[PDB]
């Protein structure tokens, strides 16, 4: 929380298209991402946005597909909102932006078009792939989804499921026959998987990377879910406050802009980084 | 096993996922159509605030328990139990949930704090209880108007009320925005979206939405749409709390 | 509710009389309190009092589906529950901490041990196996459970007899405790722990204390053994700095205490057969 | 140094998944021979002599097959020195446990030389996986990579006219990729002629089963035609000649006819041409299995870490069993009861599992 | 617009860059420091077994015969003259419950706040009830402290009018073993503002006005010539801290002067942060000494 | 698969006595009053300490004589092979806190901060072996970064029994072979032991051998973090001035 006339502060700079950090209102910070953290893994990822720390593993497990979607997998999301956060979060003070979170996440992915389950099914009805996503908060603040949903993207990118046969044989008695070949394992596509912007509204004046200061100081966020393309996959809005129908117009538009911006170097980093190979030391919390 | 209600299987699904039928599909109508509205308050007595909505399938009561204890922090607060009865919809769901009701309730609350003034309701806390006695297609956005109508039947002030509408979006080649659609549009489609406004200063108050696709000028036309449609749909809620006043001025 | 609060003059007047070794019913610190094992008419029951503190143990079986990781070897669920008999403050779902200590001090001390035999008591590996609980019950609270809770659990998984089951391929057919006998668990070793507590930073050890020398203790600690030497569990609670001789000294007490609590339980079982094989539906065992 | 390997599993819950486990590159590794200062000089237990004499001085080291095929011509004591690896061993361990078995009771032996060499843990013959390349590959290439570094360790150490080193294989494919690597290298057979010692060198060398029709199709047959059900029987004779009798007796021989039948149960016997009969039948299914629990004794695998152990029977028209029990040291010796759960695809021997405790044998 | 997406460096610890070898003691927990004739101990040591032990990270200190500890992180202790910047949590009928960073909730007598102007002359229940509509929860103070309580709390209070509310400004919140003790903890720089740096941690930036308590919000706009500096200050102290070095007047004046070139956005990125701070540091010491 | 070698040697490739280079830092998450990291091998502890603070939602809980000491557990879903859910409020992550807190209450000196919490959290990344001693570890090093007084290191680690001999710090594999693992947390200078949990069966004379050689490991695990603390303090204080 803060005061009020520092909220006439900050207004009155976005206004004049200025901020505490010296940016304005289309620009957001220099975001440290990193993959390959955890090893235990199938996949994963970390995120350092400004003062937000986020982890986020991904692990491919084997079980029965879903009876109305048999040639195909799923994915499922956790969502650990440590305390170490904030202290006013405990084992049972989380769950609710846990499940917020979580909720979202799959509203992003209810889509077919972002991640080919297709590609994750073994045997119909009888075995298939699940991707169960772990995110894990260390820090908040501010532009909290956009960073997870970073994370979740270079985790995928990142990921590693292994070529698994499974035979079946007469009298139920079912094998898996691996690929001794740690190195030949499959690659999902996240040309679609997609990025949150959330666009805060302050004064007059629409904003991007909403610092927590700055969030106190709002009434309503729209939050956008782009993919590389253009297309909105959603659309939420979140906030105790009201918001009037032209804006949304403005913010969807600023929402498809940043979202090209942001799948571009996202891209270009992991590839440059997927290039270096093991000489990069995988430095990270040291 | 939960030790608060009774025994029963440990799973159970349903029969039709045990069907054999390419279910009836829909096919045509006019896009820019509203189903029949029955909305009433006062249909509850022992709460301070009721209503009741029914359009098409969908079939949802809400009820306010009033102020109840418990400036920027000496600030009301209102909280919303939204609740669908686990003999909506073709499939059972145990009471409790742990998805999707708090995903609305969510909802709910992002889209009524800002209508109702919580200046005049200090250090109290309003308790909002919607119910979903039957899916038939829009939900969430009757949970609202039944919410705003329960409100302003118990009493508390506002700036205006809501009104919410559910459009979706046709699979076909060339894809339309459906207005106030049914489980069938819903559950075929592509996409979904919810608006909400505040029809006479003209402000959404929460909205959502959903795609298997789409994209910006689409989503834009939309939301108009559905702007539209609450505001034809404002009327009915008007007439009803006319209605439901009247009939307490005659009780005495 | 809450428990009475503890006046200064029992608190110093007991710490004197530990600095001169004097308990207070009379006993010395290397002595546990009268143990009376008492059994029920329902094979698997048993009623354990020491002193004061009575401890209620029943054992019951099921037939279900087996884990995967574990197709052959059967199951097994503990549970502790603080009856709101056992003192005040035992009000449901306040004092989460002692039940959770004690239920993991319980599980593994002997799930981890390994003092049944799980595989015994398999019967379609893969399908259907059995599924022993065991429910202890604190109806009133002076001084130890741990001794008294574990002492509970063994004397009824000693003191507990299945349905017999005959099976032929997959056909598996049950039958009641009237039609045949039923047949007796499988046993390896029987533990039961051992509570020391420490007064004064460590200068002073007591065994077996009471509720108000625990609550003027600063640690406890417990030590799982068997009538073969053979730890299987010790843990040290309270925040108190403990050394190495002191660890030595009370592993060899608890040896002794464990093979005398063994023979006593050992008597018990004799006596309560020998009853049954007699008329009468009880069974009692005095220290 | 450190290196993180990972590698993946099949669980026992029918899944996937992956390990990370670290390897430690220690330097401090011996090589078994006093000489070699930098490497130690106090180090005692099993090791080599300074001056061997059957090329003269003539230190060795096999590959697997060797261990695993002639270990009678190491287990001899005509000769006295040789160097053993980690690599080669684990592999000895994977495939035979008495092979595995008979050479750590002889690296036990101070006198027969088997000094062990662990390469793995060594920061220089280590070498990593490679895209590509098998496991067997990693090995081989592994053993080639610790000859060659053993001839150049040896070789700096002194003016050579004391020690060199040889590598031996069973095949020569081995021998020549070996010599196309640039060091020495014989097969057995040469060795073994080239010493002219007394002869007793050479002297000491010179199932998947049928599927299963379901229940449906067997009973479908048996009404409609060539199958037929009947009771079958083994006997204390052998372990192939079998009689069925039809509810007419049948004899079927073969453990495939024998397709996972039992002294007593409900098979679906099918006629074979009359080419081959007194008749000759066999079995594609079972109508009703009826099993009982069999007394026996546990004959287990010396390793004290393994869980299969073997089961025998008291009567002699049983198959032994592979069961999962962990004890394996309170019931060896003591006749126990176990109760069989299947026979599948791939194994001579069934799967069951313990249910009780009798006592030692004899009383 | 503009993103910039990163790969994470690694760290260049032993800040060899400055090669200084201290002359100093440093010591850990269990760590025994002389043991001598009746040596007084202070904060960050204790005793055992006729021997002194450290209790806390940092540097030993040894005045004329007393031996303390200076830890290198800690939150604010109470002194009796330090001024201090505070953040309103409560209002309790008879006071105020503040938060400094310190071990407890600070506190604010409702006889101690300065009233309008000098209307001096008691308080009564009209003043207990405007306890609240003046001092909004949430609000800031810049006060000094008054006393501090033998249960650790700080009792502080406003000697004059330069004290007592603040106006709209910015704020920052670090350390507090980060700004040196010494005097005229209010400054009024020649940029075109002035600040106020806590003996705790949290340092106020605000425009200095023309006229020269609070007791009215002059929620007025700021020239963009004035909230362009506030920023470029307030990011220059974030460079300060994240690279640990002390914090006054000459520090923030010569780290301003040194990001004028880079613009006002581009000196959080770690290489400029620490080429403004390496000159800021190297000047400083140089024509210090 | 193996756990010692008749040479000597383990699987990861150390000896008994010998343990598996720790690498830590101090100063992660600035947000906070004290944080930590630590790898004790493939292992991944994280410490967070929100330092003596007020009570809030007083609950008639802020003890007056001292201050009151809040540990908070949790092993994420992704750190083991296998998936598990409810990291918090299950039965055995509470046993963990309850273990912190009695320990840091024993060591973290509270007498001097009267009616204030100090808030412990620890989330465990990645487990290899060795859960409990890792976390002691990074809670320590976090205590030390925020300035909180405490009597000396309170350094833990785990023993184990195999052959005959004693291992130091076990991993998984042997941790889950079933043997004998004996974890404690000791404060060095004075050799008193903080806590001693300990789970398998196991003869009584091989007691003392597994409990010295456990110590041992601790002493060592001493030196290591020390020096990195004796690191971390000359580089602030030169920064400094
Ligand atoms: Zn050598």
């Amino acid at each position: 929380t803060l005061s009020e006339a520092e909220k006439v502060y900050i207004v009155h700079g976005v206004q004049e298209d200025l901020r505490v950090d010296g940016r304005g209102c289309e620009d957001y910070r220099c975001v440290e991402v990193e993959t390959d953290v955890v090893s235990n893994t199938s996949g994963s990822a970390r995120v350092k946005l400004g003062h937000t720390d986020i982890l986020v593993g991904v692990k491919a497990e084997m079980g029965t597909p879903k009876l109305e979607k048999p040639n195909e997998g799923y994915l499922e999301f956790f969502v650990d909102c440590s305390a170490s956060a904030t202290p006013e979060f405990e084992g049972r003070g989380g769950d609710d932006l846990g499940t917020e979170i979580a909720n979202t996440l799959y509203r992003i992915f209810n889509n077919k078009s972002s991640v080919d389950l297709k590609t994750l099914c073994i045997s119909p009805r009888e075995h298939c792939w699940v991707l169960y996503v772990d995110v894990l908060l260390l820090e908040c603040g501010g532009n909290l989804f956009d960073a997870i949903s970073i994370a979740v993207k270079a985790a995928l990118f990142n990921t590693r499921i292994p070529r698994v046969r499974v035979l079946e044989d007469e009298e139920g008695s079912k094998d898996i026959e691996l690929s001794d070949d740690p190195y030949d394992c499959i690659r999902l596509s996240v040309e679609n998987v997609p990025c949150i912007v959330t666009l805060c509204k302050i004064g007059y004046r629409h904003v991007v990377d909403a610092t927590l200061q700055e969030e106190a100081c709002s009434l309503a966020s729209l939050l956008v879910s782009v993919t590389s393309k253009g297309v909105v996959t959603c659309m939420r809005k979140v906030g105790k406050g009201s918001l009037d129908p032209e804006s949304i117009f403005e913010m969807m538009e600023t929402g498809k802009r940043v979202g090209k911006v942001l799948h571009a170097s996202l891209q270009s980093v992991v590839h440059k980084e997927e290039s270096l190979g093991p000489k990069r030391q995988k430095v990270g919390f040291l | 096993g939960d030790h608060r209600r009774i025994r029963g299987p440990e799973e159970s699904q349903p029969p039709q996922l045990y069907a054999a039928d390419e279910e009836e599909a829909p096919g045509t109508r006019d896009p820019t159509r509203l189903r029949p509205v029955y909305a009433r308050a006062g249909l509850l007595s022992q709460a301070k605030g009721s209503a009741y909505l029914e359009a098409g399938g969908t079939k949802v009561l809400c009820a306010v328990s009033g102020p109840r204890q418990a400036p920027a922090a000496l600030r009301g607060r209102l909280l919303c139990d939204f609740r669908r009865a686990p003999f909506a919809g073709r499939r059972r769901r145990a009471p409790p949930g742990g998805c999707e009701e708090r995903e609305l309730a969510l909802a709910l609350q992002e889209a009524l704090e800002p209508a109702v003034r919580l200046g005049r309701y200090p250090r109290a806390q309003l308790e909002v209880s919607a119910l979903l006695l039957e899916d038939g297609g829009s939900a969430l956005a009757a949970a609202l108007t039944a919410a705003a109508l329960a409100l302003a039947d118990a009493g508390v002030e506002m700036y205006d009320l809501v009104v919410g509408c559910g459009l979706s979006l046709a699979p076909g080649p060339a894809p339309t925005w459906l207005l106030d659609p049914t489980r069938l549009e819903e559950e075929r489609a592509a996409a979904g979206l919810t608006v909400a406004l505040m029809p006479v200063l003209n402000q959404v108050a929460g909205l959502l939405g959903s795609g298997e696709g789409g994209l910006t000028e689409s989503w834009a036309e939309a939301v108009r749409l559905g702007l539209e449609g609450c505001q034809r749909l404002y009327p009915v809620l008007q007439q009803s709390l006319v209605r439901a006043a009247r009939r307490r001025g005659a009780a005495a | 509710m809450k428990e009475t609060p503890l006046s200064n003059c029992e608190r110093r007047f007991l710490l004197r009389a530990i600095e001169e070794k004097k308990r207070l019913d009379g006993r010395q610190t290397y002595d546990y309190r009268n143990i009376r094992i008492s059994f029920g008419t329902d094979y698997g029951c048993c009623i354990v009092e020491l002193g004061k503190t009575r401890v209620l143990g029943q054992v019951s079986c099921e037939l279900v589906s087996p884990k995967l990781n574990r197709a052959t070897e059967g199951i097994l669920f503990f549970n502790l529950e603080l009856s709101q008999m056992a003192a005040p403050a035992f009000e449901p779902g306040r004092q989460s901490d002692l039940l959770v200590k004690l239920n993991r001090l319980m599980e593994r001390c002997l799930r981890n041990s390994k003092c049944i035999d799980t595989e015994s008591l398999c019967v379609v590996a893969g399908e259907k196996v059995w599924q022993i609980r065991v429910d202890l019950h604190l109806l009133n609270h002076d001084g130890n459970i741990i001794d008294a809770a574990s002492i509970a659990a063994i004397v009824a998984l000693c003191h507990f007899r299945r349905p017999d089951v005959s099976v032929q391929g997959d056909e598996v057919t049950l039958y009641t405790p009237e039609e045949r006998d039923p047949v007796p668990l499988s046993i390896h070793h029987m533990p039961i722990c051992v509570s020391f507590a420490f007064f004064q930073q460590g200068t002073y050890l007591l065994v077996d204390p009471n509720e108000r020398e625990e609550r003027v203790m600063d640690g406890l600690l417990v030590i799982a053994m068997n009538k073969h030497r053979e730890i299987c569990t010790i843990q040290s609670s309270g925040g108190i700095m403990l050394l190495k001789d002191q660890v030595l000294r009370c592993s060899k007490i608890a040896g002794v205490k464990v093979a005398e609590i063994t023979e006593l339980i050992l008597k018990a079982l004799e006596n309560d057969q020998k009853v049954r094989k007699e008329g009468g539906k009880f069974g009692f065992a005095e220290s | 140094m450190l290196k993180s390997k990972t590698f993946l599993k099949k669980t026992r819950a029918g899944g996937v998944m992956k390990i990370v486990r670290e390897h430690y590159l220690r330097d401090d590794i011996g090589c078994g021979a006093p000489g070699c200062a930098a490497c130690g000089g106090a180090h005692e237990g099993p090791a080599l002599e300074p001056q061997p004499q059957d090329p003269q001085p003539h230190y060795l080291l096999p590959d697997t097959n060797v261990l695993l095929h002639q270990i009678d011509v190491l287990e001899d004591p005509a000769i006295r020195n040789v160097i053993v690896l980690q690599t080669v061993l684990q592999e000895v361990r994977n495939r035979s446990a008495p092979v595995y078995k008979r050479i750590r009771d002889v690296t036990n032996n101070q006198e027969k030389h088997f000094y062990t060499f662990t390469n793995e843990h060594h920061r220089e013959t280590y070498v990593e996986q490679e895209q590509g390349e098998n496991a067997n590959d990693r090995n081989n290439r592994a053993i080639r990579v610790a000859a060659k570094w053993y001839n150049e360790h040896l070789k700096k150490m002194s003016a050579d006219n004391q020690l060199q080193v040889i590598f031996i294989t069973n095949d020569r494919r081995n021998k020549e990729k070996a010599i196309e690597e640039g060091i020495p290298a014989f097969t057995c057979e040469e060795y073994v002629k080239s010493l002219t010692a007394n002869p007793e060198l050479i002297d000491r060398l010179a199932i998947i089963f049928s599927e299963h029709l379901p229940l449906s199709k067997l009973q479908q047959g048996i009404k409609s035609g060539t199958y037929l059900q009947g009771t079958f029987r083994a006997s204390r004779e052998n372990y192939l000649e079998a009689t069925v009798w039809i509810h007419k007796e049948i004899i079927l021989q073969g453990l495939k006819h024998l397709n996972r039948a039992v002294h007593e149960d409900i098979v679906a016997v099918e006629l074979l041409p009359k080419s081959q009969w007194k008749p000759t039948g066999r079995v594609v299914g079972i109508i009703k299995r009826n099993w009982r629990p069999y007394c026996g004794m546990l004959s287990k695998s010396d390793i004290k870490e393994s869980r299969r152990h073997l089961f025998t029977p008291a009567d002699k028209r049983i198959p032994r069993i592979r069961i999962e029990t962990r004890q394996a040291s309170t019931l060896e010796g003591r006749r126990i009861i176990v109760a069989i759960d299947g026979w599948p695809r791939n194994s001579r021997y069934p799967n069951g599992h313990f249910v009780r405790n009798l006592g030692d044998v004899g009383e | 617009m503009a993103m910039e997406m990163r790969l994470p460096v690694a760290r260049k610890p032993l800040s060899e860059r400055l090669g200084r070898d201290t002359k100093k003691h440093l010591v850990v927990p269990g760590d025994t420091i002389t043991t001598d004739t009746g040596f007084m101990r202070g904060h960050g040591t204790y005793m055992g077994e006729e021997k002194l032990i450290a209790s806390v990270a940092g540097s030993v200190e040894r005045v004329n015969k007393l031996i303390c500890v200076k830890a290198l992180k800690t939150r604010y202790i109470g002194e009796v003259g330090d001024i201090v910047v505070g953040r309103i949590t409560e209002v309790q009928q008879k006071r105020w419950k503040v938060e400094t960073n310190s071990r407890l909730d600070s506190v604010l007598l409702l006889s101690s706040m300065n009233l309008p102007g000098g209307e001096l002359r008691r308080r009564s229940a009209e003043d207990e009830l405007a306890m609240r509509g003046f001092l909004q929860e949430g609000d800031l103070i810049s006060a000094e402290v008054q006393a501090v309580f033998s249960d650790g709390a700080v009792s502080l209070h406003t000697r004059s009018l330069k004290y007592g509310k603040l106006g709209q400004g910015v704020l920052v919140q670090v350390s507090p073993s980060l700004v040196k003790r010494q005097k005229t903890h209010f400054h009024d720089l020649p940029c075109g503002a002035s600040v106020i740096l806590g003996n705790n941690g949290f340092i106020w930036i605000y425009p200095t006005p023309e006229h020269k308590g609070g007791f009215i919000a002059n929620l007025e706009p700021v020239s963009l010539a004035d909230r362009e500096v506030i920023s470029r200050l307030r990011n220059c102290i974030i460079s300060l801290v994240t690279q640990r070095m002390m914090l006054y007047d000459t520090s923030i004046l010569y780290c301003y002067e040194a990001s004028l070139p880079h613009q006002i956005k581009d000196i959080l990125k770690p290489e400029i942060m620490e080429e403004i701070v390496m000159e800021t540091r190297q000047r400083l010491l140089e024509q210090e000494g | 698969l193996e756990l010692l070698s008749d040479q000597g040697y383990r699987v990861d490739g150390r000896r008994a006595g010998e343990l598996r280079k720790i690498q830590a830092r101090m100063g992660v998450f600035a947000q906070a009053d004290g944080s930590a990291y630590i790898e004790q091998g493939n292992t991944k502890a994280l410490a967070v300490v929100y330092g003596p603070h007020e009570i809030r939602g007083s609950r008639a809980r802020a003890l007056p004589d001292r201050a009151l000491v809040n540990c908070q557990y949790s092993s994420a879903t992704f750190s083991t092979g296998e998936r598990k859910r409810r990291p918090h409020g299950d039965r055995k992550s509470c046993e963990m806190g309850l273990q912190l807190r009695q320990t840091f209450e024993a060591a973290i000196l509270t007498q001097l901060h009267p009616r204030s919490q100090i808030d412990i959290y620890v989330q465990v990344l990645q487990a290899d072996g060795g859960t409990y001693a890792a976390c002691v570890n990074a809670a320590t090093l976090a205590v030390l970064d925020a300035g909180i007084p405490m009597r000396d290191f309170v350094c833990a680690c785990s023993a184990g029994f195999v052959d005959g001999t004693a291992l130091a710090d076990l991993s998984h594999v042997e941790e889950a072979a079933g043997g004998p693992q004996l974890a404690l947390a000791l404060l060095p200078a004075s050799g008193q032991i903080a806590l001693l949990e300990m789970d398998a069966r196991l003869h009584e004379d091989h007691l003392e051998r597994v409990l010295e050689a456990a110590a041992q490991a601790a002493r060592d695990v001493h030196t290591l973090l020390d020096r990195v603390v004796r690191q971390h303090v000359r580089e602030a204080s030169i920064l400094l001035g």
